[PDB]
C-alpha cells in the first residue's frame, strides 16, 4: 500500500524484513569471527588517499569502512559506544547480536511469535547478573600486589599483538596505571596516561617514561639542552604580535619620532620580561649547576627569544592546551597566567631535563622527579601504521587495567563466563523465573547463543569447536560433588581446557556487563521490527 | 542458470571494498606482487648496479639507483608493498646507509616463505622461526667484527669507509670521489684530543652545489658556503687582507616601521621641509656605529631599502641576502657569530672572520666564496660539485650524503666496527644458522634453515650484475667455508667474497687488502627492518582495500 | 553565556571562583531555577540577592566520551 502514498519507495515487512536482520548481520559477525582471540587474523584498511590502518580493533573497521545496510548500522553504533565507556567490547557485541538473532530465528519459523521471544532475553539476563554476584573474586586493593596488575593488563595484549610486543608493553601499563592509584582513589585516565606517536629505531623499544614528554624545543642554539635542575614556570600568557584591536596605528610627526614610536611594541614585552628577571632573582642560589625553563601553552616572539638565551633560560611556545593541566602533576608547581605577582612556592621541580633532536622535529624530556603524580608513555614504531596500531592496543589495554582498580571485584575470561550461563540457564527450574509457556525457549535461545564465543575463540586455533567443548562439560560435572570449585578456562595452544585463575587470564567488570545489557537491547529491537521502508526529501 | 548470485547479502558494504584472504593464493599473489618491484632493485645493487630512471606527473627526471628514492616517486597500489616501500625510506633516514640491503632481503624472505606456506606452516609459526633466527644473527655480528677506526681522523682511515661506501652509488673513479667527500669531513670535526669532550657531528653540516659544466676532475672542496648571488653597489676583491670582520642579521636593513597603520604625518610645512632629510640622519646614524666597528660585510635575512644601501657603499660594505632561515642559520656556523635583531652596532665578540670573499665565474654566474684557511677554521664545509649532466649531479648529491651519514655512524656506538665487505657477512651467517637450525628441536627448524638460504641473495646479485655465472662461482666459493677451522688459530678465510668480473673464479685473493668493508651499525637494523618488513606481511590474513 | 578570556580567571581563581565554558541560552534557563539565582548581566549591578544558594552538591565524573559537571539541589 506504499505506492500509493509514494510514486518511488522500497520497502520489505514480514519475511522479507525477517532476512534483513538476520543475513546482515550475518555478514557483519562473519568479518569480526576471525578478529576475536589472541590467534585471531589481522586485517588492513587501505582507503582512497592513501592511508593505511593496520589493527585488529572491530572498532575501526566499522568507522573507516562504510556500512550500506541499516541493520549494522545499529550494531556498528552498539559496538562503537561499548568501547567508549569501557574500552572494550567491539568485537564481543557483535558476536552476541549477530548470533542471538540467528539463534532465534530458527524458532520464528516456527511460529512462535517475536515478542515472547525477546521476553524471554530479559528474564535470562537478570539471572546472569544475580549469578554475576556470585561469580566475581573479589580484590583488596590494600595488598598493592604488582602480579595481579600484570596478568590482567596482558589479556588485552596478547589479543592485540604477539607475545614480543606483550612482554615490552606489560611493565609500561603497569608502571603508568602505579602512579594512578592514590590515597583519594579517584582514577583520572586521561591526564595520567596518553600516547605520543614519535617514529625512532624500532616499535620493540618502547619504553616508560616518569615524566611529562612534549613536541617543542628550544629554537636558539644557545639555549641549554640539558639542564640538572630545572625550575618550570608555567605561563598562559603570549608574547606575540596581538589583535591589535582594529589597528588604529601610530603616526609620527618627524623621522625621529617613526622610530621613538616603534619602541613602544618592545615596551609591552619587556614589560612583562622584568618579573621573571625579578622572580629569577631569588633562584640565583648556585646558579650554574641549576636552572630556569619557561612553558608558554601559545607561541612567543622570536623578537624575545634572544633575551632568554643570553639567561640560559629554556623557552618552549605552542604546547598543547591539555600539557597546561599536567605541569602541576609532573613537576609538583602551580600554574601562573598574570605575571605580576610571582612566587617560588609555584615553581616545579625537576631532576633531570634534557632534548634530544632526531630529524627536523625536536622533543623535550623530563624525567626524576621527586613526588611526581603523573607520568606518559612514549610510543615509538616504525611505520605510520605502527604507530596506530600500538596506540590502539596500548589505549584498549588502559581501560581494561582502571576498571580494575575501580571496583573491588574482577572477572575471569578465557570464556569461563560464558560456559558457566549455558549449565545455569539450562538447569534452572522455571517456576522460579517469571516465564512460563513459550517464554521458556527464548531462554534456551539466549544460552545456546554465548557458547559461540568460546568456539569462536577455537576456530581461529584449527581444532574443532564441538571436540573441544566435550571435555569441558565432562568437568564441571564431577566439579560439583568433589566439594571443589574451579573455574575452567579455554587453552588454544594444546585444544585442552584450562584455569584462567592460574593462567593469569581475567576480564574487566564493566565490559561484560555493558555488553550483554546492550547486546540485548539491539537484538532484541531487531527481532520486534516487522518492516524496513525508505521514505524523505531530497 | 544464466547469471550468478554475484554474491548474495554483499551490500553490507560499499562496491569499492574488496575482501582479501591468505586463502585462495592471494598470499602468493601478495608475494608475487613483491617480485614485480623486488627484480627493479636487484639490478641496482653493488658497485656494477644499473639506475633507474622514474618519471613522476610533473615531469621531474630523478635517475638513481637507490632503493630509498626510487620508491619515493613511484605510485604504489598493493597494500604490503606499501610495508616493503616505507621500511626502505626509514633505513635511509635513521643510518643513511644500507638502504638497497633492506629492500632487497625483505623480498627474499617472501620468497623463500612461498613453499614454507605450501608446506602447511601457519603463519604464526613462520613468525617465531624468524625472530628466533633473527636474535641469533644479531648476536654472530659482534663476533665476527674486526678492526676498528680508533682515532676520529685520518688521512688512510677514512678510506675505508666512505669510499667502500660510495663504490655503488656511482661507481667511476674510486679515489677523486673519496677525496672530495673525506677533506670536508675532517673540517666539521672539532677535534680536541686529550680533553676529552664529547664529540659531536651534524649530518646536514656539509651541503652539496650543484653546478653544471666542467668535469668531475675539476671539483673541489670549499671550506666557505657557495651561493649564486650577484652584489649590489659593487665587487670586491678584498686584497688588503688583514682578514674582516663580518656582522649578521636575521632582521632587514630599513627603518623600523610600526606593525600597525605605518603612516606619515605632517602637520604644517615645517616639518615636510625636514622630513626628506630626517630619514637620510636616521640610517647615517645606525649605519656609522657599525662602519666603526671596522665591519666590512654584513648580512641580510630580508629585503633591504634602497636607502640602506647607500650609506654601505660609502664605506665600502658588502651586502648579502639570505633568504628563508636554514640559509641564514649554516652562515654563522661558519664564522661563529650571533645574529640580534636590532640595526644597532654589534657586540665585538658577537663578530665573525672571514680572512677573504672572492666573486668568480664557476657556471656561468657569480658565486661568492665564504672559503676558510688553514687558521681560524670554519665548520659546514661545502662541497662544488661540476658535472655534464643535471641527472649525474642528484644521484652524487645523495652519493656524498651516504658518506655523511656513514660518518654519524662513528660517534653513538663505541667505535666502527668494520665488517667484511663483498657479501661476506652474510654469506658466514648462512653456515651459522645452519647450525643454529639443527640445534633447536621442533617443527621451527624449517623456518630457521631457509632464513639463512634468503643470505645467499647477496652473492648471487653480486655475481650476475658482474655478468658471471652464478651456478659456477657461488659453489666455488663455499669451498673456503666448507673446511670449517683448522687445529691452529689465525685463519683468514672470513675474508673471501665475491668479485666482479674481471678473472673471476672468486679472487682479489682476501678483502684485508681491498680495504672495502661494511660497518656494523648498518647491519644491525638492515636486518631488523627487513626482517619486520617480511613479518608485517605475514602476519596479514586477510587485506581489505578501498575504491579499488 | 559567551567565550572567557584565559586573563580574567587568574583573578577569579585567587578569590575562589570557578570559570566554566560558554553556555547555551537554554541552559541558562534550567540553572536559574534550580538554584534560585537571577541572570545578571551587567556586573556592576551584581548583588547578593541574585546569588544563587542551596546547592546540594558540585561533582565531576570522568567518562570517556565527555566530561560531566553535577549539580546537586538541597530539595
Amino acid at each position: 500500500s506504499l505506492q500509493l502514498l509514494n510514486p518511488k519507495a522500497e520497502s520489505l515487512r514480514r519475511d522479507a524484513a525477517l532476512k534483513v536482520n538476520v543475513t546482515s548481520a550475518e555478514g557483519l559477525q562473519s568479518v569480526l569471527e576471525t578478529n576475536l582471540g589472541p590467534k585471531g587474523t589481522l586485517k588492513m584498511l587501505v582507503d582512497g588517499a592513501g592511508n593505511i590502518k593496520l589493527t585488529k580493533d572491530g572498532k575501526v573497521l566499522l568507522t573507516e569502512m562504510q556500512i550500506q545496510s541499516p541493520t549494522a548500522v545499529l550494531i556498528a553504533r552498539a559496538a562503537a559506544a561499548q568501547d567508549e565507556i569501557t574500552g572494550d567490547g567491539t568485537t564481543t557485541v557483535v558476536c552476541l547480536v549477530g548470533e542471538l538473532l540467528r539463534q532465534a530465528h530458527r524458532f520464528i519459523q516456527e511460529g512462535v511469535h517475536p515478542r515472547i521471544i525477546t521476553d524471554g532475553f530479559e528474564i535470562a539476563r537478570k539471572e546472569s547478573m544475580k549469578f554475576l554476584d556470585e561469580f566475581k573474586i573479589s580484590k583488596t586493593n590494600l595488598s598493592n600486589d604488582r602480579e595481579f596488575l600484570l596478568q590482567v593488563a596482558r589479556s588485552s595484549l596478547l589479543t592485540k599483538v604477539d607475545a614480543d610486543l606483550t612482554e615490552v608493553l606489560t611493565p609500561i601499563v603497569t608502571d603508568a596505571v602505579l602512579s594512578v592509584y592514590d590515597a583519594q582513589a579517584d582514577n583520572l585516565d586521561l591526564h595520567m596516561v596518553e600516547i605520543m606517536q614519535m617514529q625512532h629505531l624500532s616499535p620493540k623499544d618502547t619504553t616508560f617514561i616518569k615524566g611529562l614528554v612534549l613536541d617543542h624545543g628550544g629554537r636558539h642554539p644557545d639555549m641549554p639542552t640539558r639542564v640538572k635542575n630545572a625550575y618550570v614556570l608555567i605561563l598562559n600568557v603570549s608574547l606575540e604580535y596581538e589583535k591589535t584591536e582594529v589597528n588604529s596605528g601610530f603616526f609620527y610627526s618627524s623621522a625621529d619620532q617613526r622610530d621613538k614610536l616603534a619602541a613602544s611594541e618592545r615596551k609591552f614585552v619587556d614589560a612583562k620580561l622584568k618579573k621573571i628577571i625579578d622572580l629569577k632573582n631569588e633562584v640565583c642560589g648556585m646558579d650554574p649547576d641549576k636552572g630556569f625553563v619557561i612553558i608558554n601553552q601559545k607561541g612567543i616572539d622570536p623578537m624575545s627569544l634572544d633575551v632568554f638565551a643570553k639567561h640560559n633560560i629554556l623557552a618552549l611556545r605552542r604546547a598543547k592546551r591539555r600539557n597546561m593541566e599536567r605541569l602541576q602533576l609532573v613537576t609538583g608547581g602551580e600554574a601562573q597566567n598574570s605575571v605580576e605577582d610571582l612566587s617560588p612556592q609555584i615553581l616545579g621541580f625537576s631532576g633531570l631535563v634534557y632534548q634530544e633532536t632526531i630529524g627536523e622535529e625536536k622533543f623535550t624530556y623530563v624525567t626524576e622527579n621527586t613526588d611526581p603524580k603523573s607520568c606518559t608513555i612514549l610510543i615509538k614504531g616504525s611505520t605510520h601504521y605502527a604507530l596506530a596500531q600500538t596506540k590502539d592496543a596500548v589505549r584498549d589495554g588502559l581501560r581494561a587495567v582502571a576498571n580494575v582498580l575501580k571496583d573491588k571485584n574482577i572477572i575471569p575470561g578465557a570464556g569461563a563466563f560464558y560456559i558457566a550461563l549455558s549449565r545455569y540457564l539450562r538447569s534452572a527450574n522455571m517456576n522460579k523465573l517469571g516465564a512460563k509457556g513459550k517464554t521458556k525457549t527464548g531462554i534456551e535461545a539466549f544460552a545456546e547463543a554465548l557458547l559461540v564465543i568460546p568456539k569462536t575463540l577455537v576456530k581461529n586455533s584449527g581444532f574443532d569447536p564441538l571436540d573441544v567443548l566435550a571435555m569441558v562439560e565432562d568437568e564441571l560435572d564431577d566439579a560439583q560433588d568433589s566439594d571443589e570449585t574451579r573455574y575452567v578456562g579455554v587453552d588454544l595452544n594444546i585444544g585442552d581446557s584450562c584455569d584462567p585463575t592460574i593462567e593469569g587470564i581475567w576480564d574487566s567488570y564493566r565490559v561484560l556487563r555493558n555488553a550483554i545489557t546492550g547486546a540485548t537491547g539491539i537484538a532484541s529491537n531487531l527481532l520486534l521490527c516487522d518492516e524496513l521502508l525508505r521514505a524523505g526529501r531530497s | 542458470s544464466l547469471r550468478l548470485p554475484q554474491n548474495p547479502n554483499a551490500g553490507l558494504f560499499k562496491q569499492g571494498y574488496n575482501s582479501y584472504s591468505n586463502a585462495d593464493g592471494q598470499i602468493i599473489k601478495s608475494i608475487a606482487a613483491i617480485r614485480e618491484l623486488h627484480q627493479m632493485c636487484l639490478t641496482s645493487m653493488g658497485p656494477c648496479g644499473r639506475n633507474k630512471i622514474i618519471v613522476n606527473h610533473l615531469g621531474k627526471i630523478i635517475i638513481t639507483n637507490d632503493a630509498a628514492t626510487m620508491l619515493r616517486e613511484l605510485d604504489i597500489v598493493h597494500p604490503a608493498v606499501k610495508v616493503l616501500v616505507m621500511a626502505t625510506e626509514q633505513q635511509k633516514i635513521d643510518m643513511g646507509d644500507g638502504t638497497n640491503l633492506v629492500m632487497i632481503l625483505a623480498g627474499e624472505l617472501l620468497n623463500v616463505s612461498e613453499k614454507l606456506i605450501s608446506m602447511g606452516l601457519s603463519a604464526v609459526e613462520i613468525i617465531q622461526g624468524y625472530n628466533m633466527a633473527r636474535k641469533f644473527t644479531l648476536k654472530e655480528l659482534d663476533e665476527m667484527v674486526v678492526g676498528e677506526i680508533t682515532d676520529k681522523n685520518d688521512k688512510n682511515e677514512l678510506l675505508k669507509m666512505i669510499k667502500p661506501v660510495i663504490s655503488s652509488k656511482k661507481y667511476g673513479s674510486e679515489d677523486i670521489l673519496s677525496e672530495l667527500v673525506s677533506e670536508a669531513v675532517s673540517h666539521v670535526l672539532p677535534v680536541a684530543q686529550q680533553a676529552g669532550e664529547i664529540p659531536y657531528f651534524n649530518v646536514d653540516s656539509i651541503r652539496v652545489v650543484k653546478i653544471m659544466g666542467g668535469s668531475l676532475s675539476n671539483s673541489t672542496v670549499i671550506k666557505g658556503m657557495v651561493f649564486n648571488r650577484e652584489p649590489e653597489g659593487h665587487v670586491k676583491s678584498l686584497s688588503e687582507d688583514k682578514k674582516h670582520k663580518v656582522a649578521v642579521f636575521t632582521c632587514p636593513l630599513d627603518i623600523a616601521n610600526t606593525e600597525t597603520k605605518g603612516t606619515v604625518l605632517l602637520h604644517n610645512a615645517q616639518e615636510m621641509l625636514d622630513f626628506s632629510k630626517g630619514e637620510e640622519k636616521q640610517i647615517d646614524a645606525m649605519m656609522k656605529e657599525i662602519a666603526d666597528m671596522g665591519v666590512e660585510c654584513i648580512v641580510a635575512g630580508a629585503g633591504v631599502g634602497e636607502l640602506a644601501l647607500h650609506y654601505l657603499n660609502r664605506y665600502g660594505i658588502l651586502v648579502l641576502k639570505v633568504p628563508s632561515k636554514f640559509e641564514l642559520r649554516r652562515l654563522c656556523r661558519v664564522c661563529g657569530a650571533t645574529p640580534l635583531p636590532r640595526l644597532g652596532a654589534p657586540t665585538p665578540e658577537e663578530l665573525g672572520l672571514v680572512e677573504t670573499v672572492k666573486t668568480m665565474e664557476i657556471g656561468g654566474d657569480r658565486v661568492t666564496v665564504f672559503k676558510q684557511e688553514q687558521g681560524e677554521i670554519s665548520r659546514t664545509s661545502t662541497i662544488i660539485l661540476r658535472g655534464a649532466t643535471q641527472n649525474n649531479l642528484d644521484d652524487i648529491e645523495r652519493a656524498i650524503d651516504d658518506g655523511v651519514a656513514a660518518v654519524k655512524g662513528l660517534m653513538k656506538p663505541s667505535g666502527g666496527k668494520l665488517l667484511p665487505g663483498a657479501g661476506a657477512t652474510e654469506i658466514e651467517l648462512i653456515s651459522r644458522i645452519t647450525k643454529y637450525g639443527e640445534r633447536t628441536p621442533g617443527l621451527l627448524q624449517l623456518a630457521i634453515k631457509q632464513f639463512a638460504v634468503a643470505f645467499e641473495v647477496v652473492p648471487r646479485t653480486l655475481a650476475e650484475t658482474a655478468g658471471l655465472d652464478v651456478n659456477e662461482v657461488l659453489p666455488n666459493l663455499y669451498a673456503a667455508h666448507n673446511v670449517t677451522e683448522p687445529g691452529a688459530v689465525k685463519t683468514d678465510h672470513l675474508y673471501k667474497g665475491v668479485d666482479i668480473d674481471g678473472e673471476s673464479d672468486e679472487g682479489v685473493k682476501d678483502i684485508r687488502e681491498e680495504n672495502i668493508y661494511d660497518m656494523l651499525a648498518t647491519k644491525k637494523f638492515a636486518i631488523n627492518v627487513a626482517t619486520e618488513a617480511a613479518t608485517t606481511v605475514l602476519s596479514i590474513d586477510q587485506i581489505i582495500m578501498a575504491k579499488k | 553565556e559567551k567565550g572567557v578570556s584565559d586573563l580574567a580567571q587568574h583573578y577569579l581563581l585567587k578569590g575562589g571562583c570557578s570559570v566554566l565554558r560558554r553556555v547555551k541560552k537554554s541552559d541558562n534557563n534550567r540553572i536559574a531555577r534550580v538554584t534560585g539565582a537571577t541572570i545578571v548581566n551587567r556586573v556592576e549591578d551584581l548583588k547578593e540577592s541574585d546569588v544563587g544558594t542551596n546547592c546540594g552538591l558540585f561533582k565531576v565524573e570522568m567518562i570517556g566520551d565527555e566530561y560531566f559537571s553535577f549539580l546537586d539541589n538541597c530539595k
